[PDB]
């Protein structure tokens, strides 16, 4: 359009269009939506039964290696009727390309863990257990990482209010370092910044 | 397989402490801070909790407080999935209603009459 | 209910699993009372455990009971070993915290509707 | 049938033949930028800020005011629309001062929430900026007319609803101002309501003026109780204190408008307030006490007295939850003898099914009526929003309005029919014209106000107008049912109180001398200690100390209307639960929980503790106090009208005069009106 | 103008240590009872 | 351009350059500032209370650059180290004293550096 | 005392309550012509089991539940309490 | 009740006040219609705002400027 606006290219917008066309053509048991990101990236929606095989198809092949697990993460979403969102991410070292694996889930429904396929996701899966409560099945070592020994909230989800319940202190009443109910010395003001007029017309929701 | 069909109501417990039975939630549609006129602030069912005491911190005047919830708004898409979250964690609630205005009948050019009463001036 | 379970199937393997780990905790009360050098009476540590299991008996569903197992299974890692430095164990015994009124008239003198 | 299929943005939608491009594009969910157009006003085309590029046309039109013909292609986002919105809204942002450090609409103003989203990116003027001067209007409305985008929205307000034609358009070209040419003050009811209308920072609030910016407040919805219809507000707390309140735009009451008294009276919440229980000290002294002294003090006297020597009056602004703990405490001891402050005559009915005691035509049926007659009331200064609905329905279709008694100033052309009670008796017959237009009416409406019914001849005028309400309904009546006879009020918590099963009118205590009274009325002096017997005690329970708290034995504090989850009932039987904003200061408490700790320290202990158990006790007595905001169809008063013919009291000889002054009676009325000094500061500016 | 004389210091307790305080008017201003006569 | 102790400048012959426009408090990332204005009796609006914690102060430079009327300035003196937590809370009438102990220091700095920003 | 008053509840529709909708037509103006002391209450909508409360003897409740009577059963089931 | 925190602490408070130090200004006069005040020097001080000085005759200290300005 002008300077200070990002120039795109149609090369990678056509190749990454054409490449992952046949990842839905040759495993149509699991893959249920594929969409191309406008900034030349790929997302591929996978039913949670296909957590191990579509990785295992990728893990070794001649046409799509994807041998580096960069980032396993997890997002929680109320109002979805299935809460969470597990997002895998991989790296084709032979090819310089990215693809993300977005598998939805719920709390009580377990997920078959990707420990045997990648040994990178040993610590990326003990962590998500602590922060949301997703129970990854048959994990070789499931423990308590990044939290204290007394938290029972799984705090990175939307039901845990920002400051905790267990604000700590010391007393000389015996020797110990003891807990207490939470007691702030300031309100933590909550500002309101969401301004009207619906500035974005392209992403507009259907009218209803 | 082992899909073991049955029906039992999903209620979870253990994660908060005592604020299950003490606090009734509140689901409402927010309605248009009237000093302006943009209607993007609507269109999302939210929930919000009760307000409790705010005393004064007797060294400055900072309105310090307990009541650790006190700042939680969630944004739900609809009524159908509004109440479907107050039960799964299991606290009480009360539901408001969405209000949409009269359709309505306005017509410029009706401000000038022969025998009617709507006739404006000073413009 | 179309979702696979964790360990149990229906009401019987679950309610023998929860009776299994109780025999672990009943054995591993009088060990930590000297393994941390904490000076109370040993019957206090057994009263807290038989208090704690009766709390959750309102469940009418499997794999919720199985979720509480995993929390109960995990604590025997830290507690039977030495990973809590005398302080994370003693938080179950609210010694410091003042007593709550829990009767109507005593709330009315002190506190705006807790 | 009867629609035009019109394609917005290349997508079909079906609109009536005669809507606008504005409303039709607002049907598929788009907001064209609006300045000169509010819904509840008329329509003008004098800012040119909606510019749609209609497809297959050279020119560009305004979507505010034009019809929609056979199916166009309303093309909103194009490359000619976006060259116009960006070009119009560089014009007005030129001649404009460089505020937003100090202008008070720094959070919402629509030269600011357009001009990031739509509109330009930088400025090219580069010097100029004409500067007109301000003036005064009243001690409500700070007026800086430098800012002034001249959208003519405040001026079309005055010629509309608030019918004082006072503002104008004075000048030619760039040289014009808006305000009143002479130095006349502009003040009525609904006078401070323009500061919501004003789309930039010209008209802004005087008492709020420089306190806080609006991204910090905590909006919690609530309902206001100073008046008959209630309200629909939203309070705005900063750090635990009320800053200012707004309307909330319920579609039947407070269409978007709020009353002026209900807006500027939050100061009386926090000025002159009682915070603690106080002990007797035997003289005219009255000193504070710790909370566990004065509980069994008054609860000692409950075990002594019995029978009708103890009573209670309650007629102010307390809810319908602290009026159940009173009724189940005084009637488990079997001593009822209790009444409200308000006087309402009962002849054949009044507590049972009430038959006209709620306003039978609702507010949404007022716009459907054709001939409205109303007697014995000055509807302007009591329920003003009901008056504005008449003002709307007198316009926009035809209406014929007559009034009986006391020639006053209503803004629409009524006719003073007569001024005596004897006009009512003759209009039961055919005489003194309009005489049969009520008989020739298709949807009648005959309002009695509660100003005349308080008098000594109330049982006559109740039965007199019910006769002519019977006379019309037995003719045809309307088509159709169309309930006719109705009434309004001027005390908020009366319909909530009376339909719990109380009695109306202080007469039962007016005959006998009971010893101890509980005052929740209270500030109206319909009972003094002189009308009482000797210095036997009365215990007072309230939150203000104006009249009745100095003359008292032991006072107990309470929370006012922004501090407790409550229930109130307007004149249609809706139930509008107010919610918590601030927790009450000091040792004050909620009203209905001091009653149980009065009960439980005494003998009888009530079988309910929490607020949900209170509302089930409500649902036992009256099941329509949990049916929130719904008006059921139940009239049942053909039986009541013949049974109300039982009492044969006659009229009197006095003109049906309302208490209200020119304005001045409007300000200082209830309790919060009295302590609020801004009412005290806007009352001396009227008289001068 | 409005400059100080020579200098100052940040003295932890000199005995002067500035001991910060509140700078507002009280909020609710509770009502006082009537006088000793009736 | 160094960052350090806080100050509030004022005009030639004094006006307390602040106008309580509420921006230096809306972009503190750490929510240190606590302003409560009131219409002062002359008609021009000012502050009543102004509070900056010196412990939540994360030392951005976001107060220094959000101000339109050019008042609150991160002043160039790291002299600190008091002995009580009750002390590092600042009021309004500390900052002015701390902002008029020097203005020969500060106004030599801003005149050199306002040409870039 | 006893007694003080009674409370006639009903529903506007769901026509199993239709005994009271004739009872008001038959015995209210004949009913309340007798007893010009007792303020018997009529309220809005129970929507199911249109009960009839009585309240007397230091505030004690006595609730018959007429679900679907005739117009003559409601005529005679009121003087069970009105006599006593 | 509150005054015990500065027992032996000297209670350091402000000395000069600008609650009213406006009034010692020789309020400027021009004999014109509208004047600019970017007061305090260019590229510093408050932004430029144009005030109408026609009453009988003052301006109003610009809202920002504080200094009494008139004709
Ligand atoms: S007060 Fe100002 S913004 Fe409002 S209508 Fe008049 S000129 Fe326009
Ligand atoms: S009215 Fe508009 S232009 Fe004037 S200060 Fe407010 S936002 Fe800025
Ligand atoms: S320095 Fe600027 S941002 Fe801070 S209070 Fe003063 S005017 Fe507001
Ligand atoms: S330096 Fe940053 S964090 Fe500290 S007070 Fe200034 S803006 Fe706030
Ligand atoms: S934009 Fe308001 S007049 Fe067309
Ligand atoms: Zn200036």
């Amino acid at each position: 359009t002008r300077p200070t606006v990002r120039p795109r290219n149609d090369v990678a917008h056509k190749q990454l269009s054409a490449f992952g066309e046949y990842v839905a053509e040759i495993l149509p048991k699991y893959v249920q939506q594929v969409q191309v990101s406008c900034f030349n990236e790929l997302e591929i929606c996978i039913h949670p039964d296909g957590v191990i095989p579509v990785l295992t198809f990728l893990r070794d092949h001649s046409n799509a290696q994807f041998k580096s697990l960069a980032d396993l993460t997890a997002v929680d979403i109320p109002t979805r009727q299935n809460r969470f969102e597990i997002v895998y991410n991989l790296l084709s070292l032979r090819f310089n390309s990215r693809i993300r694996v977005k598998t939805y889930t719920d709390e009580l429904t377990p997920i078959e863990s990707s420990v045997p396929v990648y040994k990178a996701a040993n610590w990326y899966e003990r962590e998500i257990w602590d922060m949301f409560g997703v129970f990854f099945a048959n994990h070789p070592d499931l423990r308590r990482i990044l939290t204290d020994y007394g938290f029972e909230g799984h705090p990175f989800r939307k039901d845990f209010p920002l400051s905790g319940y267990v604000e700590l202190r010391y007393d000389d009443e015996v020797k110990r370092v003891v807990a207490e109910p939470v007691e702030l010395a300031q309100e933590f003001r909550k500002f309101d910044l969401n301004s009207p007029w619906e500035a974005f017309p392209a992403y507009r929701q259907p009218p209803e | 397989i082992t899909v073991d069909e049955k029906l039992d109501i999903t209620t979870i417990t253990g994660v908060p402490e005592e604020h299950i039975k003490t606090r009734k939630a509140r689901i409402f549609v927010p309605a248009r801070n009237n000093m302006q006129s943009g209607v993007n602030n609507t269109k999302k069912w939210k929930m919000e909790f009760d307000t409790r005491e705010r005393w004064e911190n007797p060294l400055m005047g900072w309105a310090s407080t307990a009541d650790p919830l006190s700042n939680l708004v969630l944004t739900f898409s609809t009524k159908e999935d509004a109440v479907a979250f107050a039960e799964k964690n299991g606290w009480s609630y009360d539901v408001e209603e969405r209000k949409v205005p009269k359709p309505k009948s306005k017509s410029y050019g009706a401000n000038f009459s022969w025998n009617k009463r709507t006739r404006v001036s000073t413009k | 209910t179309s979702v696979k379970p964790i360990f149990s199937r229906d009401m019987n393997e679950a309610k023998r699993r929860v009776r299994e780990l109780y025999r672990a905790w009943y054995r591993e009360v009088p060990n930590t009372v000297h393994l941390f050098q904490l000076d109370i009476s040993v019957k206090q540590g057994r009263d807290k455990v038989r208090e704690m299991f009766k709390k959750n008996a309102h469940i009418t569903d499997p794999r919720v009971v199985d979720l509480l197992v995993i929390k109960g299974k995990m604590e025997l890692e830290e507690t039977i070993k030495v990973w809590k430095q005398r302080t994370h164990v003693m938080r179950f015994f609210h010694e410091t915290e003042a007593p709550r009124p829990k009767d109507f008239l005593s709330k009315f003198y002190v506190g705006h509707d807790p | 049938s009867n629609l035009i299929e019109v394609f917005v943005d290349g997508q079909s939608v079906m609109v009536e033949p005669g809507t606008t491009v504005l409303q039709a594009c607002e049907k598929v969910g788009m907001q064209i930028p609006r300045f000169c157009y509010h819904e509840r006003l008329s329509v003008a085309g004098n800012c040119r800020m909606c510019l749609v590029e209609i497809e297959k046309a050279p020119k560009v039109v305004a979507a505010c005011a034009m019809p929609v013909m056979k199916g166009w292609n309303i093309l909103t986002n194009s490359e000619k629309t976006k060259k116009a919105r960006e070009g119009v809204m560089e014009f007005l942002l030129a001649n404009h001062p460089l505020d937003c450090p100090i202008c008070d609409q720094g959070g919402e103003c629509d030269l600011q929430d357009q001009s990031m989203m739509f509109g330009s990116d930088r400025s090219r003027f580069l010097e100029g900026k004409r500067a007109v001067e301000d003036k005064n209007i009243g001690p409500l409305v700070k007026t800086i007319m430098t800012r002034c985008i001249q959208c003519t929205r405040c001026i079309r307000f005055a010629s509309e609803i608030a019918g004082v034609d006072d503002l104008g358009t004075t000048g030619r070209g760039n040289d014009m101002q808006v305000g009143t040419y002479i130095e006349k003050m502009f003040m009525s009811e609904l006078s401070g309501n323009i500061i919501d209308i004003c789309p930039v920072g010209a008209l802004t609030s005087k008492p709020y003026a420089f306190t806080a910016r609006p991204w910090e407040t905590r909006k919690t919805e609530s309902i206001d109780v100073m008046d008959a219809v209630g309200s629909n507000i939203v309070v705005s707390t900063r750090t635990g204190e009320v800053m200012r309140i707004l309307p909330r735009m319920h579609e039947d009451i407070n269409e978007e408008w709020i009353s002026d008294k209900t807006r500027f009276a939050y100061d009386g919440l926090k000025r002159q307030r009682l915070t603690e229980p106080m002990v007797r000290n035997e003289k005219g002294l009255l000193t504070h006490t710790t909370w566990e002294d004065a509980l069994s003090r008054v609860a000692g006297m409950l075990q002594s007295f019995q029978g009708n020597d103890v009573a209670a009056i309650a007629g102010g602004l307390v809810d319908a939850e602290a009026l159940i703990a009173l009724k189940d405490l005084l009637n488990r001891v079997d001593s009822d003898t209790l009444c409200t402050e308000e006087v309402f005559p009962t002849a054949g009915a009044g507590t049972d099914l009430r038959s006209n005691y709620l306003l039978n035509t609702t507010i949404a049926g007022v716009e459907e009526a054709d001939v409205v007659l109303l007697v014995g009331t000055n509807p302007r200064f009591e329920a003003p929003l009901f008056n504005a609905r008449i003002r709307k329905s007198w316009l926009h279709n035809d209406l014929k309005v007559a009034l009986i008694g006391s020639p006053v100033d209503l803004t629409y052309r009524y006719d003073h029919l007569g001024d005596s009670p004897k006009i009512l008796q003759d209009i039961a017959s055919g005489s003194h014209p309009f005489s049969q237009v009520l008989q020739e009416a298709k949807k009648p409406m005959v309002i009695l106000g509660s100003s005349a019914l308080q008098r000594n001849d109330g049982a006559a005028i109740l039965a007199a107008v019910s006769n002519i309400a019977q006379k019309i309904r037995t003719s045809s009546g309307v088509t159709g049912d169309w309930k006719v006879m109705n009434i309004l009020h001027r005390i908020a918590s009366q319909v909530a109180a009376l339909d719990l099963g109380y009695k109306p009118g202080v007469e039962a205590i007016q005959k006998n001398p009971p010893k101890m009274l509980f005052l929740l009325g209270a500030d109206g002096g319909c009972i003094t200690r002189q009308d009482l017997p000797k210095d036997c005690f009365i215990v007072y329970q309230g939150h203000h100390g104006d009249v009745g708290a100095p003359i008292a034995d032991v006072i107990l504090p309470g929370a006012a209307y922004t501090e407790k989850s409550a229930t109130y009932v307007n004149t249609e039987g809706r139930a509008q639960q107010t919610k918590v904003a601030v927790t009450p200061p000091g040792l004050a408490r909620e009203d209905w929980k001091i009653i149980r700790a009065l009960s439980e320290i005494a003998g009888m202990t009530l079988p309910y503790d929490t607020l949900d158990q209170v509302r089930n006790r409500l649902e036992e007595v009256s099941p329509n106090l949990v049916r929130y905001d719904d008006v059921e169809g139940a009239n049942y008063f053909q039986q009541a009208s013949e049974l109300s013919k039982l009492v044969n009291q006659q009229l009197l000889a006095d003109p049906l005069v309302p208490p209200q002054l020119t304005i001045k009676d409007f300000y200082m009325t209830d309790s919060i009106s009295r302590a609020s000094q801004t009412m005290a500061k806007c009352v001396k500016a009227v008289t001068e | 103008k409005f400059i100080w004389t020579n200098h100052k210091f940040n003295l932890s307790g000199t005995p002067q240590q500035y001991v910060p305080y509140s700078t507002t008017r009280k909020k609710i201003q509770e009502w006082v009872p009537p006088s000793t006569p009736y | 351009r160094f960052r350090g102790e806080h100050a509030l400048r004022r005009y030639p012959s004094g006006e307390e350059r602040c106008i309580a426009c509420k921006l230096c408090e809306a972009v503190c990332p750490a929510q240190a500032i606590t302003i409560e204005a009131e219409p002062r009796a002359d008609g021009s609006r000012r502050t009543t209370r102004y509070d900056i914690d010196m412990t939540k102060c994360i030392y951005c430079g976001f107060c220094q650059e959000a101000c339109p009327v050019d008042a609150i300035v991160e002043g160039p003196n790291f002299e600190f180290s008091t002995e009580t937590h009750e002390e590092l809370l600042y009021n309004k009438e500390k900052l002015l004293n701390n902002g008029d102990k020097w203005e020969a220091e500060i106004a030599a700095n801003i005149q050199a550096d306002y040409l870039y920003r | 005392l006893g007694l003080r008053e009674i409370r006639i509840h009903l529903c506007q529709r769901s026509p199993g309550s239709q005994g009271v909708r004739d009872f008001i037509e038959k015995r209210y103006v004949e009913l309340k012509k007798a007893n010009p002391d007792l303020p018997i209450l009529i309220r809005e909508c129970s929507d199911v089991q249109p009960k009839l409360w009585a309240r007397y003897a230091f505030g004690q409740e006595k609730n018959v539940s007429l679900n679907n009577f005739s117009a003559d059963q409601v005529t005679r089931a009121l003087e069970n309490v009105l006599s006593s | 009740y509150r005054k015990v925190r500065f027992v032996g602490r000297q209670k350091e408070v402000n000395e000069n006040f600008a609650i009213d130090l406006i009034a010692e200004q020789p309020v400027s006069q021009v004999g014109s219609r509208v004047i600019s005040c970017d007061g305090g020097g260019g590229a510093l001080g408050h932004p430029r705002v144009y005030i109408n000085l026609d009453k009988e005759t003052k301006t109003g200290t610009c809202g920002y400027c504080g200094l009494q300005f008139r004709q």
